[PDB]
């Protein structure tokens, strides 16, 4: 039982390792679909301003 | 959950006034308490009990295609 | 000195005056038309002066809608701004955007006095230099987020909440312990509400306090742009020449902003950033610095806010809470638990929470009380899941002490009498001061859960539970 | 285009002068208002690039009590 | 005549109307010297780089300064050609602005001097070089990891007390030592209070008196700050063409070159490019870094600092300077703190030169092992963390024991640091450091104390601090 | 005798002058046929049509072909119709560009043959016809889930390279031989080597003789593609009116009609619509999705591939073509990149045809409990992406065991695909796919490998791919 508890402690950490790196990879993809979405957010925004102004003349 | 409605009570009758407010309520919990029955450790007996009731509450808000009730 | 119509562009309208009798901008045009024949529509508009183009040519905003108009009608000079009907004559009035009655109460006399309704604000030697508070007598409201005489709030609230309750006895309140006149203005937002809103102010009774001004969604923007500032501008009048403590509802001050966003895109205005105008912040700055605390009166505001998609980075929003003093923000958690008024005390702010405007006492109680409820809202999934036996005690003392004080912040309105028969209370400041300390201090953690909810004071909690036998 | 340039002509203008001209100095500290606490937007990057280093108010630290809320 | 009207002055954008075929080229500079003749008006000395033309005689520039005080009808010099910019060895050891006038106190420049125009054309396919070589600087980090390219782009990365500065200052030092060549600065943009104090940094390290500075700061329009790695590189170019030398060229946020000529193209009223850029963000930047190249003449290698905004590297205006690059020299805050002199971080820096058929199968073979070796101390670090320093294994053990030895030998005695630690720093040749690392990896010098490796030149010299300790 | 001049070339765009009250109504043809005077000209063969009334007596109009060698003040010879097609029996087995000629070299249409014009209205409300009855195409995703309309419009949503070429020659090799009907191909901006090879399978399979082809390959002008499906359309209207047939008809790449648009709007002068659409992009898609109809005539079965640009389903014009189709398949890179061949999202693929009443009871129940499976698996991927298997509770883990062998058993080997893998192919009825994925849900093979269930027809083909590999 000894042997088993200190096995479970070992097994709760390698567990809990094993997630925070999942969590650490899902965040770096995350970010690169972050930097292409705010990358489309201010060419699109930009695309509509000079439009709007373009309009005008 | 998300649905709004914003005359909502004075446009019903009140016999489905009177179980509507119980049944928001029911549902309302059920909502809440589902997130802590994805994984993980087992709830308890009065929270597995409402859980089963908001799952019979969403069995009873089921239909079919066009074959409306009345509100009786 | 008439003008004819040059172009009509939706609700944007461009008319020649004659050489040198141009228009200043600003002012009221009136086209009455009479159909010469059955080819033509009867219209009658106003037109207010927005810029000046080249040759003698004026490009004007319509307070209607501009069908029926031909290009060639004769508009009529009024030689002033858009002058709004003032004083005692428009207490437990609806009015338009131009002041006028909706309601089939009459009309207003010739001989009445009409102000403008484009003033600028009070000059910095005119303000006052201290910060003064003005007392609601709601417990929420005068402990947790105080109102400052002069500033400006804003209401979180959508419905099923209790806002327009919430809205009605600020007005009671404010009416029978400071003398002081509110004043309605919905800018652009739901007839049906506006209608409710004014059925609740003659059911209620703080109709004859009350001057209202709705311009809703039916009306094109300029309209929509211009009913807040007919709406200060009969408020003005009580602070100025009255020397009182005024109220100014703004329901919905966003629209006053997308107004000018759906009418500056017709002027002729490059686009700014968002889709706004490029004047937002100078048009929202001229309509709320004329609402201060001056030295003989005051202007307090407040204002309903709806954050399109909940997106608190939007200008218009952003433009808004550069303004504001103090947030109340309305949460259906707490109307759905029976907590009325319904104010989140948590998310509710304010810029008087501070020992030089509320003192050192009320600032470590307001705090202390903030500091427990911000515990016991840390708590919620462990009390909701795990249970309470399980809770570690010094904290079941927390959420002992918590359930007592987020009752104790509720309660009975002077409106909510001809619903429930209790009659209402009002509750000054050093009051709930001293009572939420004696909540916090333990001295009432024998009494009940109950006997907190829907009460004034704290004797009346004690009298309320030896009423139940305790 | 110019709205780099108009913030920068003015940022610049604060100096430590040397013993020769005088000796005085102009430091200045300008602010930036954010919303919801992005600093990735236009004039926040702006005047992060011009001035020498920067100060952060939080409203999370404010929120939960450390006043003044700066972000060391 | 070529005397021309100011038409339109609207911030730094102005328009000059000149007679019919008398209308100056693209990119040329055109002066205004007006002094005021009555007290209605403002003296006023101001220069103008052409940018397009119009129609109807009239063509739009763009400004060097501050266009307050213009008339519609002052009258405008053509100066015939672009701006000028004053070349050779009276430029070594001065200061100046995007002009080529020194903001130095020290004098002005007689108009005897060669000045070259600003704006050339890139060297041709016949001129270039054939052959990639490195440029061998002396700092081990740097030829022995991420070798440098004679014509390369290289990448600073990092700055704020990283050692960026005395790295560049370094570099002057052991290229105009060993190699013969000079160095210019350009601070593109850069606030002003840095580059006084990188000027009284190579004022008091005596590396001045072989390079030549242009400041084009943040209190200059777009248009001045846009045209500053252009007039250092045509001083860079003088000892390139016609004195046949290898130049180090600096530029210190190049960033601020792409953000300039944005702000220069939304002045000039184009239509916005992906995100906030320009349209001609490629084409700018290759008319810019295509003239950064090795010849049969001599060489100019540009080490260019870059912000990298949003850090965010797939951002265009990083995004095309990155395909101009050839080596990055990630600086380290860590490699900082722990005393190791320059503080470039091993693993993160790459080049394109490191390869078996540039720089030999000896130098790649040493410099992977040395990658490898680093790469395994650093996975080793958590082990070492959570287990101690005992225990792993021996092989582990042996790895570490050889890696922090590595990891020490990297850093070096600068000549610029011997003004604070009065050690008088080495220039450490390729080869040298090649053997010394093979001999550090083949257990040579494990018996050694480990200290005696951090901050020392060649491999003798830590035999001599070894014994002296 | 009243012919114009040409004003303007901007592109694929020319501006014609006519005289005062000779100018002709838009959409009608206009022909430039120069003769190349001196050594600085060129021979050319136009046709225009007209778009737009600029006034002043001048004409917006978008060309057909290359204005390459077009000079100002050339002379323009009105038709006073629209590009008329030739149509009729002459059209079976002969392959057709935008202009209505034949490219198959095998001859000419002669002269006196009947020509429909290409623009006509939409067919009206009491003409059509709205019959709902399933189309049987062999294929277990949209048999099973997405149950195409013998007579309705289908569409193909996919991205770049994701196998929407290979799932519309699948259903002619399914659907093509057994019709029994004139088939119609419209190449609209596909690649030319695909009209190739699908030229010669048509004459390898027999197909062709009941088939009328159509091809505006990517490399033709947005004049041309803009044009191509009206003329593969006009064809397929003239067999279900004048003859009551039965038609398919196949466009690849519909996405290139709005592109092509796209590509003329900036020049027609119009200001920007949404991203970089035309203001006109639903309109210009209405009157043409709109006469792909069943009437009582005859019906049209219009099988429809639709790119979907840079992967985004959001984008104007895959969004604006949702509310024509009946049933559609949307295509998943991230399926196909998993192996899973059709790459079809079995959640997001629709049909008009999926109700009880039609596909019977066992069917619907069987797709229904498919789909809640499937979605109970993609609610729990982020349970499994950081916390694993490990943590389910005991049903969910079901779920996910039961999901995996439903997501492969959707999956199928084509026999279009035997060039790309050497794998034969299958055909799947449909009561053997409700069959097969019934005995999935009852759990009668959880115990073969998940590995056993990929590119496989029927269920019987599992068991022995399961015993072939071991278990
Ligand atoms: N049923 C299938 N089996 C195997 N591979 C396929 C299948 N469908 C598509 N693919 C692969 O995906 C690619 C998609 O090609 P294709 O459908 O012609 O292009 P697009 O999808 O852009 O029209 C093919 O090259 C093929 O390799
Ligand atoms: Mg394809």
């Amino acid at each position: 039982l000894l042997d088993a508890k200190a096995s479970e402690h070992a097994a709760r950490m390698t567990a809990m390792k094993n997630a925070t790196d999942n969590a650490n990879e899902l965040i770096r993809t995350l970010t690169l679909s972050y930097n292409r979405a705010r990358q489309a957010a201010i060419t699109q925004e930009i695309t509509e301003i000079v439009a709007g102004a373009n309009a005008l003349q | 959950g998300l649905s709004v409605s914003r005359v909502g009570g004075a446009a019903q009758i009140k016999a489905m006034k009177k179980v509507a407010g119980t049944l928001r309520l029911d549902l309302a919990a059920y909502r809440e308490l589902e997130a802590f029955a994805q994984f993980g450790s087992d709830l308890d007996k009065a929270t597995q009990a409402k859980l089963a009731r908001g799952a019979r509450t969403v069995e009873v808000l089921k239909q079919d295609l066009h074959q409306p009730i009345p509100v009786e | 000195t008439r003008g004819r119509v040059i172009q009509v562009m939706g609700p944007v309208v461009d008319v020649k005056f004659e050489n040198g009798h141009l228009p200043a901008i600003y002012n009221a045009l009136k086209i009455q038309h009479k159909a010469r024949n059955e080819n033509e529509v009867d219209i009658d508009l106003t037109l207010e002066v927005a810029l000046h183009l080249g040759d003698d040519t004026v490009r004007t905003i319509a307070m209607a809608s501009t069908d029926g108009l031909i290009r060639g009608m004769e508009v009529i000079d009024t030689g002033a701004p858009i002058s709004v009907p003032v004083g005692e004559v428009t207490l437990g009035r609806v009015f338009n955007v131009l002041g006028e009655p909706i309601d089939l109460e009459g009309d207003i006399p010739a001989d009445a006095r009409r102000d403008p309704i484009h003033r600028p604000a009070p000059k910095f030697e005119e303000l006052a230099t201290e910060v003064e508070i003005l007392e609601t007598g709601i417990k929420v409201v005068d402990l947790l987020a105080p109102y400052i005489k002069g500033g400006k709030i804003g209401l979180f609230g959508g419905a099923g909440v209790g806002k327009t309750v919430l809205i009605q006895e600020l007005i009671h309140n404010i009416a029978q312990e400071h003398g002081g006149i509110s004043v309605f203005a919905g800018v652009g937002e739901r007839t049906r509400e506006g209608n409710d809103l004014y059925h609740e102010m003659k059911d209620s009774g703080v109709i004859s306090k009350t001057a209202m001004v709705f311009g809703q969604m039916n009306e094109p923007p300029g309209a929509r742009m211009r009913v807040a500032l007919t709406g200060l501008t009969m408020a003005e009048y009580f602070r100025d020449e009255q020397g009182q403590d005024v109220l100014l509802f703004i329901d919905n001050i966003f629209r006053f902003t997308q107004a000018g966003s759906e009418v500056s895109a017709l002027l002729g205005r490059m686009p700014s950033a968002v889709g706004y105008q490029p004047t937002l912040a100078t048009e929202m700055g001229q309509l709320q610095e004329r609402i201060t605390s001056t030295a003989k009166g005051s202007i307090t505001s407040i204002q309903a806010i709806y954050v399109p998609a909940d997106d608190y980075t939007d200008p218009a929003p952003a433009t808004t809470f550069s303004h504001l003093d103090a947030t109340t923000n309305l949460e259906r958690k707490l109307a759905e638990m029976g907590i009325y008024p319904a104010v989140d005390p948590l998310a509710s702010t304010s810029r008087a929470l501070a020992p030089e405007i509320v003192g050192e006492e009320h600032y470590q109680v307001a705090r202390k009380v903030q500091q427990t409820l911000q515990r016991y809202k840390e708590l919620q999934d462990i009390i909701a899941i795990l249970g309470m036996d399980e809770l570690s005690d010094e904290d079941k003392l927390v959420v002992h002490r918590a359930r007592r004080i987020q009752f104790f912040l509720s309660q009975n309105f002077h409106v909510a009498e001809q619903f429930t028969g209790q009659p209402g209370s009002y509750v000054p400041v050093k009051e709930t001061v001293r009572g939420f300390k004696e909540i916090l201090e333990g001295k009432y953690d024998h009494l009940p859960e109950d006997a907190f909810r829907l009460v004034g004071r704290i004797e009346e909690v004690v009298e309320k539970a030896k009423a139940m036998g305790v | 285009g110019d709205i780099f340039y108009l913030h920068s002509r003015l940022l610049e203008r604060a100096a430590k002068l040397s013993d020769a001209k005088g000796g005085g100095s102009l430091t200045a500290l300008p602010f930036v208002e954010t919303q919801a606490g992005d600093i990735s937007a236009y004039i926040p990057t702006n005047v992060i690039s011009i001035t020498d280093g920067q100060i952060f108010l939080q409203s999370d630290l404010f929120f939960s009590g450390v006043r003044p809320a700066i972000n060391a």
